[PDB]
DNA sequence: GTGCCTGGAGACTAGGGAGTAATCCCCTTGGCGGTTAAAACGCGGGGGACAGCGCGTACGTGCGTTTAAGCGGTGCTAGAGCTGTCTACGACCAATTGAGCGGCCTCGGCACCGGGATTCTCGA
DNA sequence: TCGAGAATCCCGGTGCCGAGGCCGCTCAATTGGTCGTAGACAGCTCTAGCACCGCTTAAACGCACGTACGCGCTGTCCCCCGCGTTTTAACCGCCAAGGGGATTACTCCCTAGTCTCCAGGCAC
């Protein structure tokens, strides 16, 4: 089981990181639903990057190019 | 003997083959690829043509106007995922009044 | 002048034949046609290159894409607009409620 | 005198569906759809092959890119197409 | 004044278009400095494009050029 | 600081783009009339925006407890380069052909226009 | 009451401009012998993730005061809105000048290829 990898006094403390003060209790089970829509293409296009690469690891270089062809740009882990 | 005739393709493997060598893309271009390039816009006009010809016939017009085109791609999650982002000219916007103010 | 002569009949079929604010929403989405008046965006868009030009020509089908362009972009804005509204449970808009799409889109 | 697909895009709508007919502004819409998509495929099967040290465009970059860009079932709708033509195409040579 | 020649009404069609009830007064001012926003923000690079290309015609394909540069593009007028 | 391997720097010879003559030439920019549907001024209003109250509940906050979980080691394990070695492998110029554009001519449902049958008024 | 004649409902004829088809054609699509060059496999190592847990260890789970405020109701208050009326410039047609867009191409000038000599650049 590794759906709650993620605790609900982490999202609290990003709230308060961001400038969320009161949080509603639907709103971790919301976050996890998200992050679950939100990682799936990029994980997948990496797959695909792998898949293209012909291997079992995936490497950074193809995240990154993942994340650039997503529009989610990442600066400091290739180039 | 061109090389759509070898494979019943209709769009122009030549000129699609002919555009990726003189078109400032790459370098090699095998000849595996304008066939598979053939197919996969052969499969998209195909896709959209039929979407077309069912919002004509739906709306009873023998002919496809840019209205039918837009109803086409915006009333559907993958052509929203593929082309949710341009537009049609005169295509209108999507007809869908919110529940709130109903 | 026997264009000038079906210009005015036609003027006189369309003057004989073709001549609670729920009705107008359901009447003009199923519209496909452009709602701005032309020659006034024409004149418009001539004083916005005015700022950023020398005598700059103007072909018509650019002034008619930029037309439907920019009224794309603002039903699109209005329409996101229209959902921030009700979900402040206001039916009658503001321009608070075009300030937060203007801000999260950039 | 330009290189247009209408004609292509006449002779395909009159297999399935010849009843239908085809306006001009709607047409050239097609076109630039079409070629929208075409420019699309090319830059990403040119960023795929120069990513990971193969020049040659073969049909292993273009299905990574087809894979990459569209949704599953338009993945494998078109995958499945593209297998078909080339099957097709490396058969009657 | 060429800013006030998309009147009230011609708004209220537009608004009418998107679906809106009831609108206020207050929006007319703020949807024509949007729209004069976006018109030079498409307009700078759309004559930056004849501005190179030794022309003084606006065409149309350097309007959907510049249009397909900043997302959101048109289809019929070229490409 | 010290350093050797290698992209960087660069002139000479084929060989393909640049902008200046040249001329159509089509699109446009500018203005005169009309007429008309749309823009603008105003006026009563009523329905929707807005302030305030009732409340209760559920999260702000704190406390006992578990609960993985983090920091550090290290073998186990299995995935990422690099130099040889050989095979494919996509392009170059040229004769022949081709298939989609330039401009032309043919249909066909939509809107306007006239008769056959029916109904209304008067006359015979 | 008969009958003839005028009005109208419904059926049949005809412009008409956009979809469809077509002859002429002319710079590209096909195939080809060749040819420098990508590239796919393999020994071989080396190097990064994984499991167990030695040893600690803050942190989440969950329950209990308590009060801030989300939702709903009640009253307020006024501002766009339907509507009428007056104005006004948009669209259309048309007259007119002319000005950059498009097409042709040549010396010249800047680049691909070529070999030759040297100063950058992360590793020790």
């Amino acid at each position: 089981d590794n759906i709650q990898g993620i605790t609900k006094p982490a999202i609290r403390r990003l709230a308060r990181r961001g400038g969320v003060k009161r949080i509603s209790g639907l709103i971790y089970e919301e976050v996890r639903a998200v992050l679950k829509s939100f990682l799936e293409s990029v994980i997948r296009d990496s797959v695909t990057y792998t898949e293209h690469a012909k291997r079992k690891t995936v490497t950074s270089l193809d995240v990154v190019y993942a994340l650039k062809r997503q529009g989610r740009t990442l600066y400091g882990f290739g180039g | 003997q061109s090389r759509s005739a070898k494979a019943g393709l209709t769009f122009p493997v030549g000129r699609v083959h002919r555009l990726l060598r003189r078109g400032n893309y790459a370098q090699r271009i095998g000849s595996g690829a304008p066939v598979y390039l053939t197919a996969v816009l052969e499969y998209l006009a195909a896709e959209i043509l039929e979407l077309a010809g069912n919002a004509a016939r739906d709306n009873k017009k023998t002919r496809i106007i840019p209205r039918h085109l837009q109803l086409a791609i915006r009333n559907d999650d993958e052509l929203n995922k593929l082309l949710g982002n341009v537009t049609i000219a005169q295509g209108g916007v999507l007809p869908n009044i919110h529940q709130n103010l109903l | 002048v026997r264009q000038k002569r079906r210009e005015k009949q036609r003027k006189q079929s369309l003057k004989r034949v073709e001549k609670l604010a729920l009705y107008e929403i359901r009447k003009y989405q199923r519209s496909t046609d452009l709602l701005i008046s032309k020659i006034p965006f024409a004149r418009l868009v001539k004083e916005v290159t005015d700022e950023f030009t020398q005598d700059l020509r103007w072909q018509s089908m650019a002034i008619m894409a930029l037309q439907e362009a920019s009224e794309a972009y603002l039903v699109g804005l209005l329409e996101h607009t229209n959902l921030l509204a009700l979900h402040a449970k206001r039916i009658t808009i503001m321009k608070k409620d075009m300030q937060l799409a203007r801000r999260i889109r950039g | 005198r330009k290189e247009t697909y209408s004609s292509y895009i006449y002779k395909v709508l009159k297999q399935t569906h010849p009843d239908t007919g085809i306006s001009q502004k709607s047409m050239s819409i097609l076109n630039s759809f079409v070629n929208d998509i075409f420019e699309r495929i090319a830059t990403e099967a040119s960023k795929l092959a120069a990513y990971n040290k193969k020049s040659t465009i073969s049909a292993r970059e273009i299905q990574t890119a087809v894979r990459l860009i569209l949704p599953g079932e338009l993945a494998k709708h078109a995958v499945s197409e593209g297998t078909r033509a080339v099957t097709k195409y490396s058969s009657s040579t």
